[PDB]
């Protein structure tokens, strides 16, 4: 069975290029492979190797092999477990060519983080392919979509990356962009970045988001306008961000005192806004 | 021109044996060969088998939501199936990770699901069992979520004033020698 497996393995591995397949890669390679009981249970690297071969082969075309016709004519006693091994190593091959950026060929996936592949899957135009990738990753890589997605979302939220969040959440996560922004907000230091995060995520999290979240984005923009009014009326970025991150306890009066002949009109307008 | 007395088919048995082979994407290829759908096959929705073969329920929800994942309904069904497959709880959902502390997956599942986040913020009477969670386990287990906790649920404080982090002497001290601490000790507001 191992030698007939290898006969198929030759016929295929040789078909793996552009050479014309002679007679047998269309009937004799198939017969030799059918003679292979490379079975289930703990086996050598050959079983999973040929399993991935047929599967990642089903990820190809042009010559006469795949996991597809393989499954067609390869249902036997010593094969369903090898099929499961093919599932594991096939999740491996599809992650191997991970979400294919044919348009974006400049990005090198030699040492790339999972964020790029995950975002490409989310914003992919193939919910069938996207769902297949997610299910395979869960089954044979132990990764729920939600947990990894939310961890990466908090990670991106701490840094306030507006437009990319608006783009990737537009795949499915428009509802929770404002919530992610709120979770990461206490980890922010620049007013422009905060406004950008609210606009391209929290405002991008529009009607699909919770009313409280978009309301918080609006109140935050209003407070930012009031603070700009005060800053025009009047800078320690340390004290500013200390008040901002601590605004929950830091009273507005606390922050302002922390900041006679000045513009009582400007502060009066800032207060009358409230 | 084939049939039985019992009622199975070599294709009925074919899908059943693919389950006996525990196939999801290969079973999905076979389903496309039959061009399968969210509920077009009444015999593929065995809740006992769906959870028990959590992979099979994941594949069925995959067909349903690859047909339509944008909808909160079909997408919510797919997310619940994914939680059942991943979280091994007999009742595995957003709540399973929530009570355990993993409120991240909880919010991710609750963004577009029955009841809703603001509804949970207000109303907890939604008879849908998937719209509830163990309260204290998740709550104390939501420790790394101060900002999230503040944003999600308004604080049900009484009519008494909340913390006022500026004092009369204090805010006055912004005028340098005009810090009212040097006198007026009988007034606490000038703290």
């Amino acid at each position: 069975q191992n030698a007939l497996v290898d006969l198929i393995r030759k016929a295929l591995r040789a078909l793996q290029g552009p050479d014309s397949v002679p007679p047998g890669v269309v009937d004799a390679i198939y017969g030799a492979l059918r003679t292979l009981r490379c079975p289930a249970e703990p086996l050598g690297v050959e079983l999973h190797l040929l399993c991935e071969e047929l599967l990642e082969a089903c990820r190809t075309e042009g010559s006469p092999l795949r996991e597809e016709r393989l499954l067609s004519c390869l249902l036997h006693k010593a094969s369903r477990g090898l099929l499961s091994l093919y599932g594991h190593t096939y999740a491996e091959k599809v992650t191997e060519k991970p979400p294919r950026a044919t348009a974006s060929g400049k990005v090198s996936p030699d040492h790339l983080d999972p964020e790029r592949a995950m975002l490409a899957l989310f914003s992919n135009p193939n919910p069938a392919e996207a769902w297949k990738v997610a299910y395979f990753y869960c089954l044979s890589n132990n990764k729920h979509f939600l947990e990894q997605i939310l961890v990466t979302a908090l990670t991106l939220l701490k840094e306030e990356d507006f437009p990319n969040l608006g783009c990737l959440l537009d795949r499915e996560f428009r509802p929770l962009s404002c919530l992610l922004v709120l979770l990461g907000w206490t980890h922010c230091q620049s007013l422009e970045s905060a406004k950008r995060l609210l606009q391209t995520l929290h405002r991008t999290q529009g009607p699909g988001c919770d009313e409280l979240l978009r309301d918080a984005c609006d109140g935050l923009w209003a407070h930012l306008e009031v603070l700009e009014w005060c800053i025009q009326q009047s800078i320690p970025k340390r004290d500013l961000l200390y008040h901002l991150h601590g605004g929950d306890s830091h009273s507005v009066l606390y922050t302002l005192h922390h900041l006679p002949a000045l513009r009582e009109e400007d502060v009066l307008k800032l207060l009358q806004k409230v | 021109n084939y049939k039985t007395k019992e009622g199975w088919d070599f294709h009925s048995q074919f899908i059943l044996y693919c389950l006996e082979h525990s196939l999801q994407h290969l079973l999905y290829v076979y389903l496309d060969c039959y061009k399968l759908s969210p509920e077009n096959c009444p015999f593929l929705e065995k809740k006992e088998l769906h959870e028990a073969h959590p992979w099979f329920e994941f594949l069925v929800q995959c067909r349903q939501v690859a047909s339509n994942l944008t909808d909160p309904k079909l997408i919510f069904q797919a997310s619940l199936a994914n939680a059942q497959i991943l979280i091994p709880t007999n009742q595995a959902s957003v709540s399973s990770m929530l009570l355990e502390g993993h409120t991240l997956l909880a919010l991710a599942t609750t963004m577009y699901s029955p009841g809703g986040v603001s509804q949970v913020v207000q109303n907890e009477e939604n008879e849908n069992c998937l719209k509830k969670v163990d309260p204290q386990l998740l709550k104390m287990a939501l420790t790394p979520y101060p900002k999230l906790k503040t944003a999600l649920f308004p604080q049900c404080t009484p009519p008494s004033v909340l913390p006022s982090d500026i004092t009369i002497y204090h805010l006055i001290q912004s005028l340098s020698p005009f810090d009212p601490s040097r006198l007026f000790g009988w007034q606490s507001a000038n703290t």
